[PDB]
Order: C-alpha cells, then sequence, then structure tokens
C-alpha cells in the first residue's frame, strides 16, 4: 500500500480521481488556522501499532 | 406541479413531492411577506437546494422588484457544483415550459486552485503556492515590465484577458468550475479573473462561506450590489464556528523564527534597493502624506493579498504615524516581534484581554495604539513597493502584522490566550498564541448590515431559537418543516440499555470503562448480522475510537465483525481516509458487507451525504464529547453566560447535539429511502439532549425505542428492514 | 400477456449452501424451507411444462457442485432434494464457477431454448475468482437469463444481474410471499428481442405393446437395474427402446413428445381474460352460479368478458387456477 502511495502509482485517474480534488485536500504547506494535522512528534507504541 | 405561491406560477421541477411541500409554502409565506433575514428548517427529505430555490423564484416572479442578485453560499466545492447544476436543471425545465429566451448568468466561483490553467502553476497542490506563482507571473509591476519588453514572464491568459476579455460579458450560460475552465481554455483567458469580473453581471453566484464572511477575502461584493441582494446560506450549523475560525489568529514559535528570518531578508532587500532606486520611495512618502494609500490602488487585480482583517466598518482613514520610512517600519516590526516572542516565553497558560496586552505593549516596548492599527496597510504597501515576487515566503510576517491589527482594534469581546504547551506535543516546545474571538456576531454583523435578507438552510433542524440569540439576530420567520410520509422511511432508536442491563454511556470522559465498550461491540456485531448495504459508526473522539478499536481486538470481538462485514477504520491522514472510503464504497458494489467507523467531528461526516445505499445504518457512537479542551471553551462559555444570556449546560448540550444530528441528519437524500440511524449511549434519552434533536427525528423516536438494548435494537432493525424493502411504488405516494 | 413466451425452457436452479442458510428467520432454518418449496417448485414446473428440464447446484464452501444434472423427470430431483435435506451448509458461497459451468453448457445449446438460471441466494459476502463486473458483462453477452430470489437483503448487484441476464430480482418476507415468488417463476417468462425463434425437429413415437402376444417381438432390457422390456415407446429416428415417452433422444438428439405434452401447455397461447369483479347486489337477474348451479350467498359476483355469465368465488379460483377456460365461452 505504501508502494502504491509513495513508490508505485495508480492507473484510473482522469476525470475520475481528479488531480484538482486531491489539490483541494491537504490545505497549504505554509502555516494555517488548523495546521496541526500530521505531527512529526508524538510516536508511541500502542498508538503506532 | 403548477404551484401558486401567492404571486407566481412555479413548475415543480420533476413532479414529485410529499404533502409537506404544501406545508413548505406556508413556512416561507411568512419569510418573504416581510423582508428581514429569516431562519428555515426543511429536513433532508425534500430537494434541499431544490426547495430553497423554487419558492424564492416564485416570490421574485410574483414581485421581483427588490432583488438584484442571489448569492448562494454552500461550503464544500462539490456542493457548489451540485447546487449550480440543480439550478441549471430548473432553468432547463423553466425554458422547456417557456421558449428559448431565458437570460440567466449562473456562475460558480472558488479560487486559483480550481480556476487556474497555466501548466506550471497547475501541478502545484497547495493554495498559497498557487497564489505565489500567480503573483509571480502576473502583478502590477511584472505585468508592466512585460508590457515594455518581450521575454519577461507572463501567463498569456491574463494578458489576453486584459487585451480583450474585459468588454464581453459571459452570455447567459450557467457555468460550473469545469465549464468555466473550458471557456478559459477556449478563447484563452483566465477564468478566475473572468469569474471575478463577471460577478457584476450574474444573477446567481454560488461560492463558499469563507469567501463571504472573512473580512480579508470578501472585498468583492460592494455595497450597491448588497442593498438589493438575497444571500442564502446552506448547511449552516457551524456559522458560529466559521466566524470563530474566520477571525481568530494563531501564532507559533516557528512562525516567529521564520518571521525573524523574513525580517533579515527584507532588511537586506531594503539595503540593496536603497543602492538601486530612490524615486518611488519619494512617491511612497507622497501617497502616505497626501492620500490614504490609494494611489496605485485603482489598477489592483493580482497585487491584492489578504486584506486588513478588521471588519468593513472599523477601518480608519488617517495617516500612518511614525511608520513612514521603511527602515523605521522594520524597526517597528522588530520591536513588536521581540515583544510577542518574549510574551510567548511564559511557561504557564495566561489569559488576557486585548487592552491588557496593549497596555503591556505601550509600557514595556514603546508601541502605541494607532501605529499598531495601521500595520496591515503599511506592510501591504511596503510589500507592494519592493517588487518582491514569491509572497508565500512572506506568509509569517504578514500574519504577525495582521495579528497586530486585531490587537489594536477589538476589545471586550475577544481574548488573547497564551498556551506554553498543547495536548499532543510531548517533549517538544510548542508555545502558541490564540488571539481567539468569541463574539460570533461580530463576523456576520456586516452581512446583516449590507444585505437585504439572508437565509440559512439546514437539512437537520438543529434547536434553532439559540442561533438568533448568538448571532445578534432578529428574523421574520422561524419556520419548521415536517417530514410527511406514506412509509416510515427511517426509524431512530435509542439503544441505551446493554444486554446485561448495563447502562450504556460515555460518562467516564474517554478514560475507558470496560463493560460499556463491550456492549458497544456487541451492538456493532449484532447490528452487522442484521443490516445489509454497510453500516456507518460514528464515535466521539479519535482518541476514543483509537481506544475502542484497541480494546475490540484484545477482547475477542473484532474478528466476528470481520466475519459478518468488512471494516474500514479511520485515520487522520488526508489520503488514507480517502482510500478507506473508496474501498468502503467498492465493497458495497462487490456486495460484500462493509462498515465505516469514523469520528463525529472530522471531515468524514462533513462533506458526505447519506447514500441511498451507501449508509443504511448511521451508528452514532457516543455523545460528541471531547477531552482536550484548554480554555477557549471555558472562555466562550463565560462569555455566553455574561454578555449573552445562555447557560453553560445549555450551550454544551446544544453544540453536542448539532454535531450528532449533523452527522446523522442527511439520511433521506430522496423521500423514497429507508435509513436506520442509531444513537449509542444512554445520554441521548435524557430529555434535554433528546429535546435538541430536530423535530423530524423526535417525531419518529418512540418511547419503546427510547433506551433499547443491543438485541432489542437489532430485532427492531430486522423488522424495520423487512417492512421497508418491499415495492413502495409511486402509486403509494400520490 | 399476449406476448411470446419461452416454452422450451432449460431452467437450472442454484441453491445456496452458505452459512446463512442455517439462520432461523424462517420457521425451520432457511435450508429446510427453501428446499421444501423447491420440492413444490419441481412438482409444479413439471406439472405445467413437460418439455423442459431442471438441474440443481448446491453452492457450498466457495465452490459449486452440480448436484443433479439437467433432466426432465421429477423423481431424480425430488429424491436428490430429500437427500439434500441432510447436508451441512458450511463455508461462503462462490457464484463464479457455478455460473461458469451453466454458461459453458448454455452458450452452444440450440438457440431456441430460453436458457434460464434461478439462484435462490441468501448470504451477502460473495468471493469472486475473476471480476464480478466483467462476469456480468460476459453473461450479458452470453445468451442466458438469470433470475435471483434473495433472502434478507437487496444488493444493487442482484438488480443488475436480474435486469441484465434479463431476469428479475426479489426479496422474501414470509412463507406466503416466497411461495408467490416461486409460483411467479413457474410460468414461462416472456422472451426478449434476442432469443432465437427456431423450428426444432420433433418426434412423436406411438406406444407399442407386445405386437400380438409377442409373436415375433423385440425383447429389450431398456435404454436408461432394469427388467426385460417387452414393448413400449420406440424412437423412429434411431428405433431405440424407451419406457417413458417424454425423454430427449439419448442417442439421436431428437425430442420425443406424446399428443398431450403439447396440449398440456396450450393455455399460455390463447390465454384467459379478466373477470369483472363486482361485490354488490347490482341488477343480478341471474341469481344462480353459471359455474355449478348454486346461490350467491356472499357479496362477490364475478362476470366474464365475452359471454358475461355469472360466477362465484369458488368458480373464480377454480377457473383461473386449474380449468384455465371460461365454461361459457366454450358453449
Ligand atoms: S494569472 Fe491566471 S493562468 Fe496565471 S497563475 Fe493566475 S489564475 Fe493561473
Ligand atoms: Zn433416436
Ligand atoms: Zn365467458
Ligand atoms: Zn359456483
Amino acid at each position: 500500500e505504501k508502494g502504491l502511495k509513495t513508490m508505485v502509482s495508480l492507473g484510473v485517474k482522469n476525470p475520475l480521481l481528479d488531480l484538482t480534488a486531491l489539490e483541494d485536500k491537504p490545505l497549504d504547506e505554509g502555516y494555517g488556522i488548523s495546521s496541526v494535522p500530521s505531527a512529526s512528534n508524538s510516536k508511541s507504541i500502542k498508538e503506532n501499532s | 406541479m403548477k404551484l401558486n405561491v401567492d404571486g407566481l406560477l412555479v413548475y415543480f421541477p420533476y413532479d414529485y413531492i410529499y404533502p409537506e411541500q404544501f406545508s413548505y409554502m406556508r413556512e416561507l409565506k411568512r419569510t418573504l411577506d416581510a423582508k428581514g433575514h429569516g431562519v428555515l428548517e426543511m429536513p433532508s427529505g425534500t430537494g434541499k437546494t431544490v426547495s430553497l430555490l423554487a419558492l424564492i423564484m416564485a416570490y421574485q416572479r410574483a414581485y421581483p422588484l427588490e432583488v438584484t442578485k442571489l448569492i448562494y453560499c454552500s461550503r464544500t466545492v462539490p456542493e457548489i457544483e451540485k447546487v449550480i447544476e440543480e439550478l441549471r436543471k430548473l432553468l432547463n425545465f423553466y425554458e422547456k415550459q417557456e421558449g428559448e429566451k431565458l437570460p440567466f448568468l449562473g456562475l460558480a466561483l472558488s479560487s486559483r486552485k480550481n480556476l487556474c490553467i497555466h501548466p506550471e502553476v497547475t501541478p502545484l497542490r497547495f493554495g498559497k503556492d498557487v497564489d505565489g506563482k500567480c503573483h509571480s507571473l502576473t502583478a502590477s509591476y511584472v505585468r508592466a515590465q512585460y508590457q515594455h519588453d518581450t521575454s519577461l514572464p507572463h501567463c498569456r491568459f491574463y494578458e489576453e484577458f486584459d487585451a480583450h476579455g474585459r468588454e464581453v460579458p459571459l452570455p447567459a450560460g450557467i457555468y460550473n468550475l469545469d465549464d468555466l475552465k473550458a471557456l478559459g481554455r477556449r478563447q484563452g483567458w483566465c477564468p478566475y479573473f473572468l469569474a471575478r469580473y463577471s460577478i457584476l453581471h450574474a444573477n446567481v453566484v454560488v461560492y463558499s462561506y469563507h469567501y463571504l464572511l472573512d473580512p480579508k477575502i470578501a472585498d468583492l461584493v460592494s455595497k450597491e450590489l448588497a442593498r438589493k441582494a438575497v444571500v442564502v446560506f446552506d448547511e449552516a450549523h457551524n456559522i458560529d464556528n466559521v466566524c470563530i475560525d474566520s477571525m481568530s489568529v494563531n501564532l507559533t514559535r516557528r512562525t516567529l523564527d521564520r518571521c525573524q528570518g523574513n525580517l533579515e531578508t527584507l532588511q537586506k532587500t531594503v539595503l540593496r534597493i536603497k543602492e538601486t532606486d530612490e524615486q518611488r520611495l519619494r512617491d511612497e512618502y507622497r501617497r502616505l502624506v497626501e492620500g490614504l494609500r490609494e494611489a496605485s490602488a485603482a489598477r489592483e487585480t493580482d497585487a491584492h493579498l489578504a486584506n486588513p482583517v478588521l471588519p468593513d466598518e472599523v477601518l480608519q482613514e488617517a495617516v500612518p504615524g511614525s511608520i513612514r520610512t521603511a527602515e523605521h517600519f522594520l524597526g517597528f516590526l522588530r520591536r513588536l516581534l521581540e515583544y510577542v516572542k518574549w510574551r510567548l516565553r511564559v511557561q504557564h497558560v495566561v489569559q488576557e484581554s486585548p487592552p491588557a496586552f496593549l497596555s503591556g505593549l505601550a509600557q514595556r516596548v514603546c508601541i502605541q495604539r494607532k501605529p499598531l492599527r495601521f500595520c496591515a496597510e503599511r506592510l501591504r504597501s511596503l510589500l507592494h513597493t519592493l517588487e518582491i515576487t514569491d509572497l508565500a515566503d512572506f506568509s509569517p510576517l504578514t500574519l504577525l502584522a495582521n495579528f497586530a491589527t486585531l490587537v489594536s482594534t477589538y476589545a471586550k469581546g475577544f481574548t488573547i490566550i497564551i498556551e506554553p504547551f498543547d495536548d499532543r506535543t510531548p517533549t517538544i516546545a510548542n508555545p502558541i498564541l490564540h488571539f481567539s474571538c468569541m463574539d460570533a456576531s461580530l463576523a456576520i454583523k456586516p452581512v446583516f448590515e449590507r444585505f437585504q435578507s439572508v437565509i440559512i438552510t439546514s437539512g437537520t433542524l438543529s434547536p434553532l431559537d439559540i442561533y438568533p440569540k448568538i448571532l445578534d439576530f432578529h428574523p421574520v420567520t422561524m419556520a419548521t418543516f415536517t417530514m410527511t410520509l406514506a412509509r416510515v422511511c427511517l426509524c431512530p432508536m435509542i439503544i441505551g440499555r446493554g444486554n446485561d442491563q448495563v447502562a450504556i454511556s460515555s460518562k467516564f470522559e474517554t478514560r475507558e470503562d470496560i463493560a460499556v465498550i463491550r456492549n458497544y461491540g456487541n451492538l456493532l456485531l449484532e447490528m452487522s448480522a442484521v443490516v445489509p448495504d454497510g453500516i456507518v459508526a460514528f464515535f466521539t473522539s479519535y482518541q476514543y475510537m483509537e481506544s475502542t478499536v484497541a480494546s475490540w481486538y484484545e477482547q475477542g470481538i473484532l474478528e466476528n465483525i470481520q466475519r459478518n462485514k468488512l471494516l474500514f477504520i479511520e485515520t487522520q491522514d488526508g489520503a488514507e481516509t480517502s482510500v478507506a472510503l473508496e474501498k468502503y464504497q467498492e465493497a458495497c458494489e462487490n456486495g460484500r458487507g462493509a462498515i465505516l467507523l469514523s469520528v463525529a467531528r472530522g471531515k468524514v461526516s462533513e462533506g458526505i451525504d447519506f447514500v441511498h445505499h451507501y449508509g443504511r445504518a448511521v451508528i452514532m457512537f457516543g455523545v460528541p464529547y471531547v477531552y482536550t479542551q484548554s480554555r477557549i471553551l471555558k472562555a466562550r462559555l463565560e462569555y455566553l453566560r455574561d454578555q449573552f444570556q445562555i447557560r453553560e449546560n445549555d450551550f454544551l448540550t446544544f453544540d453536542a447535539m448539532r454535531h450528532a444530528a449533523q452527522c446523522v441528519g442527511r439520511a433521506i437524500r430522496g423521500k423514497t429511502d429507508y435509513g436506520l440511524m442509531v444513537f449509542a449511549d444512554k445520554r441521548f434519552a435524557r430529555g434535554d439532549k433528546r429535546g435538541k434533536l430536530p423535530r423530524w427525528i423526535q417525531e419518529h423516536l418512540t418511547d419503546a425505542n427510547l433506551n433499547l438494548t443491543v438485541d432489542e435494537g437489532v430485532q427492531v432493525a430486522k423488522y424495520f428492514l423487512r417492512q421497508m424493502a418491499q415495492p413502495f411504488h409511486r402509486e403509494d405516494q400520490l | 400477456g399476449q406476448v411470446r413466451l419461452g416454452m422450451m425452457r432449460h431452467l437450472y436452479v442454484v441453491v445456496d449452501g452458505s452459512r446463512t442458510m442455517e439462520d432461523q428467520d424462517l420457521k425451520p432454518n432457511r435450508l429446510t424451507c427453501t428446499l421444501k418449496l423447491l420440492e413444490y417448485f419441481v412438482e409444479e414446473y413439471f406439472d405445467q411444462n413437460p418439455i423442459s428440464q431442471i438441474g440443481i447446484i448446491v453452492t457450498k464452501s466457495k465452490r459449486a457442485e452440480k448436484l443433479t444434472e439437467l433432466s426432465g423427470n421429477p423423481r431424480k430431483h425430488i429424491t436428490s432434494l430429500k437427500k439434500a435435506v441432510d447436508m451441512t451448509c458450511h463455508g461462503e458461497p462462490s457464484l463464479y464457477n457455478s455460473l461458469s459451468i451453466a454458461m459453458q453448457t448454455l452458450k452452444h445449446m440450440p438457440g431456441h431454448t430460453s436458457r434460464e438460471v434461478l439462484i435462490i441466494f441468501s448470504s451477502l459476502t460473495t468471493c469472486d475468482p475473476s471480476n464480478i463486473y466483467d462476469l456480468i458483462k460476459t453473461l450479458k453477452a452470453a445468451k442466458i437469463r438469470v433470475s435471483v430470489i434473495g433472502l434478507s437483503a437487496e444488493v444493487r448487484v442482484c438488480t443488475v444481474l436480474a435486469r441484465e441476464t434479463g431476469g428479475t430480482y426479489h426479496v422474501i418476507l414470509d412463507e406466503s410471499h416466497y411461495k408467490e415468488l416461486l409460483t411467479h417463476h413457474v410460468s414461462p417468462p416472456p422472451a426478449s428481442s434476442s432469443s432465437e425463434c427456431s423450428l426444432i425437429r420433433m418426434g412423436f413415437p406411438q406406444h407399442t405393446i407386445a405386437s400380438l402376444s409377442d409373436q415375433d417381438a423385440k425383447p429389450s432390457f431398456s435404454m436408461a437395474e432394469p427388467g426385460l422390456t417387452l414393448g413400449g415407446y420406440f424412437c423412429p429416428q434411431c428405433r431405440a427402446k424407451y419406457c417413458e415417452l417424454p425423454v430427449e433422444c439419448k442417442i439421436c438428439g431428437l425430442t420425443l413428445v406424446s399428443a398431450p405434452h403439447l396440449a398440456r401447455s396450450y393455455h399460455h397461447l390463447f390465454p384467459l381474460d379478466a373477470f369483472q369483479e363486482i361485490p354488490l347486489e347490482e341488477y343480478n337477474g341471474e341469481r344462480f352460479c353459471y359455474g355449478c348451479q348454486g346461490e350467491l350467498k356472499d357479496q362477490h359476483v364475478y362476470v366474464c368478458a365475452v359471454c358475461q355469465n355469472v360466477f362465484c368465488v369458488d368458480c373464480d379460483v377454480f377457473v383461473h387456477d386449474s380449468l384455465h377456460c371460461c365454461p361459457g365461452c366454450i358453449h
């Protein structure tokens, strides 16, 4: 799954699975009103599992 | 069906409604008899958008003498496109009935993510970087340098739109985002700036909330348009949450370090441009002394960043103080940055009012109030002056400057709360600074001042009376819509009784109680064994869903749920949720049972609308209760006690029930649909919490269904589905 | 309907043998009730369509099992269902290999047979060896008609299967509704614009006893634990020896039919009409039943279309279910 998401890609992505819809998600790289989404800190044992 | 709606004929679009549509006419009969806002509640059964448009077109047809433009406002971009195409269906019906001449410029409008063409801007995925490269390729000064040379960068789209495109209005065509992009491809234009230029000529414009309620975006619908405009919000539960998201500002230590790097970069830029040029700085000092920074503001299309975050009526018209020389203004921002950085150093949670922060400023770093109001105007004029290109690099300092404006403008309604540490931030310094607001009314204030009659429609009839009180709001109509049915179409049950006769609750406040989670898993197992076409299971918090699906594994439950249906658990990745949703919708198409369990706060249940067969049984786990509240909640509740008159335990129950019935209240997308919607804990039976679910769900909540067991609820689900899978044809509805 | 019907009809019954057959929603578990109504189904289908055939697949443990081959006498099928009461019903059901074998036989078969499959299907999770969507596109392109009678739930998949193989999908409330559905699938369903309208060559063998006290007879055993057959039915194409006349010629390919077999299903072609049903007293100068000469002691009087005589409820049910003709219109 991580190879399909990171290394490998998909196939059925034209009008369906539109790039613009993906662009709308994830907000922006710069600081946002609710940037706190993916935290580089806070890696536990049970939560990671 | 040819309705008389007291002035006008209305051709019901397709020709299918319940008798509640006749009741629907009476509800807005009050709404437009007297103009003055008005809050409606049609549940999700009738055409939400279709219902909100047939009767308003009937009034404007009967007496369309006081309405220039409709501004629809739906939040998600698919809804923008969906509401435009339902309006386009209704115009196609309207022109099938009449003839060919149906002048009507329908128009969507979102952003440069969704209306930009250029194949070097387009592969960027983020909004600020698209804005930065669009600020690179066109501006007020790069456009002029291209205008007197040849090889300098330009879009060829905005230049060709500048060549001819600002004299031909778009002829009567209802445009989506895709159709508008295609017309931008066709003649060769920017459909973004075409849409913004063609706001002036439209009749229905459908954009988002933050494009209307933000004071620093919505500078594009003027006063004279607004004096005869009808604005219609749609799906308007979290209007107060949109306002508090729209005027609060968060500062972080990373933001201040990148602000320091920004300050050094702009210092070097001032030095090298002092080595380069002097004459436009003379013109800067002129247009500060002479005017009020409006000299080159006439030709300002892509030279506009986010404007001043004060509202439209609290801005000034004076001259910006001691600020004028850009060297001294860099010293000014240097002082303000170092004081806010020193203020953030405090290692305990500190709440202040903004005049206390202004006095701490004006005593300990000598910055007074009016040069701290004009900091936004100054940084926008300076950053226009020094020809600098990629403004995404200058996102923190503008933030800081805009923060300055709010601290120097508003008081007694807002609150500066400093947190040295948050929740999920172990062994990591993360001191942040919420300039948080808690007046909901101060953001829709100019929306009620300018506009004629604003209306909000909710598919869930959330307890409403409270909304008017919060929003400084006095409507004409508070009309309630009732689900008229020839078939039960839904049954809500309150399974608040375990199979061991254990009281199902979430009183423990996310610190696990074992037997209650056991009875939740037993409910999900047996409801899996009964229900077909998938099951949606909303929990309380992601920590609580985390902990529950943890203790459904060590305890031997979750393999049995696997044996009946296929789980798709949620995560807070933006892409993993979309893959889990796609496999959840593929499993239903495979025919194998699926079951999506999520959190009742996040984006999983915001955009999503219940499918005819995508969610049959919306399982609301828990009562929308959190466990990571700092003091924005305590402070907004102290405010609603003090200066409004709304209790603590009243507002908490109101907020929890609007989220719970929001995530469980769009089930009847089409009148002819059967939808199980269970509430799983005992608290939904306690009178005040049940009393704030909408009327069209309390009508079908039977006292026997109130506090069912797991297995009694499973047998009610079986009898529900068997009585409601038979041929319920159109002849049973007339 | 006054429409074309599929009267030669190789129907092929696919039963679940799933885990969900053992669920007790019916009064016995679903296997037992389903199998009892299939015994009734085989009985009424061979009672009404004599030319046609049935084959029974139990689908069990992600594999498909041709339990009783495609034949045209109820003894073997009902014997196999009395056997199949005693089964186990373990594992999920695969609808791939069974529909593949039924397709494989029902692709090259004579084009005039309305080749039909009836899937009595209960569970929800189905394992697909290939792609389910491509199987339906294939089965749409492969000449066959598949109808699914469903238990406990309705998958848009059974709707696509029913409307594409050209069939009809239904879900079950009761004993009585499930009997109504199987009774709906007894009758020959109408044909599409696709099925071949051929002219099958038929054979009509007379019965032949021992000529004249076996004066120069032909003593045979049989043709499908048999005794010494003295006489019976021949097969003129090949001149073999059959005991029962309605048997597809086992060594020629001819179909052998006695005079009643075609006349047992003539009522589909010149069908009945509706009875004008009127409950009230209403002008009745004919007090007695034209059916069986009895008084009308109830408030239901039923009057035909053409002759417009008088009938009661007993004559209504009897004429419309069994006698299949109006007694007036014969006169
Ligand atoms: S000017 Fe037009 S084409 Fe160029 S980046 Fe901006 S929106 Fe895209
Ligand atoms: Zn022969
Ligand atoms: Zn007659
Ligand atoms: Zn009679």
